[PDB]
C-alpha cells in the first residue's frame, strides 16, 4: 500500500504527498 | 528530487522536510 | 526552550522501528 | 501532543508507547 | 498563545506589542 | 527590534522594557 | 528610594517563576 | 501595595502569589 508505491520502486514528491493527513 | 526504493527507518525521516507543520502517520505494513 | 524541530527527529527517528508492524500517527501542530 | 515533553524530558522505548501507531 | 509565535518562532516588537495593555 | 526566539527571562522582561507603563499578560500556555 | 523601574525588572524575575505556567498580570501604571 | 511593600522591603516567594495571573 503506502510503502510498494515508495519503496519497492520508486517514488515522487507529489506521489508523496498523499500520505499526509 | 530524489527517488529511489523507500523503506525502513530512512523513509520515515522523508515526510518530515516534506509534509510541513500539518501532520502525518506511518504504515510499515506494504 | 527546547527546539523540537531538532529534538524531534530524533523521535520521530525513534517511532518506526519501536512502532513495527503498527507503525505510528503524528501531527506537527500539537 | 508528545512532543513538547518528550523532547526537554526523556522518554525511551516505554514512554511514548502512549503515543504510537 | 504568545510562545507559539515568539519562542518557536521570532516575534518583533510589534508582534507584541498586542500583548500588552 | 531584536529579533530572536526568546525565552526565560529573555522574554516578559523584555515587555517591561517595551510594553510600557500601562501592565502585561503572560501565557506560557501554547 | 523608590525605584519601581527596578523593582519591576527584579519582581518580574519572580513574577514569571512563581506563574511560569499559570502566568501573570502586571500594570506598570499601578 | 504591590510596588510600595516589595520594593522598600523584599517580599517572600509564598506571598507573591498574591498577585499572580
Ligand atoms: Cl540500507
Ligand atoms: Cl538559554
Ligand atoms: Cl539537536
Ligand atoms: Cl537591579
Ligand atoms: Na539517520
Ligand atoms: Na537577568
Ligand atoms: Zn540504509
Ligand atoms: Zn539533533
Ligand atoms: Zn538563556
Ligand atoms: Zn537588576
Amino acid at each position: 500500500g503506502i510503502v510498494e508505491q515508495c519503496c519497492t520502486s520508486i517514488c515522487s514528491l507529489y506521489q508523496l504527498e498523499n500520505y499526509c493527513n | 528530487f530524489v527517488n529511489q526504493h523507500l523503506c525502513g527507518s530512512h523513509l520515515v525521516e522523508a515526510l518530515y522536510l516534506v509534509c510541513g507543520e500539518r501532520g502525518f502517520f506511518y504504515t510499515p505494513k506494504t
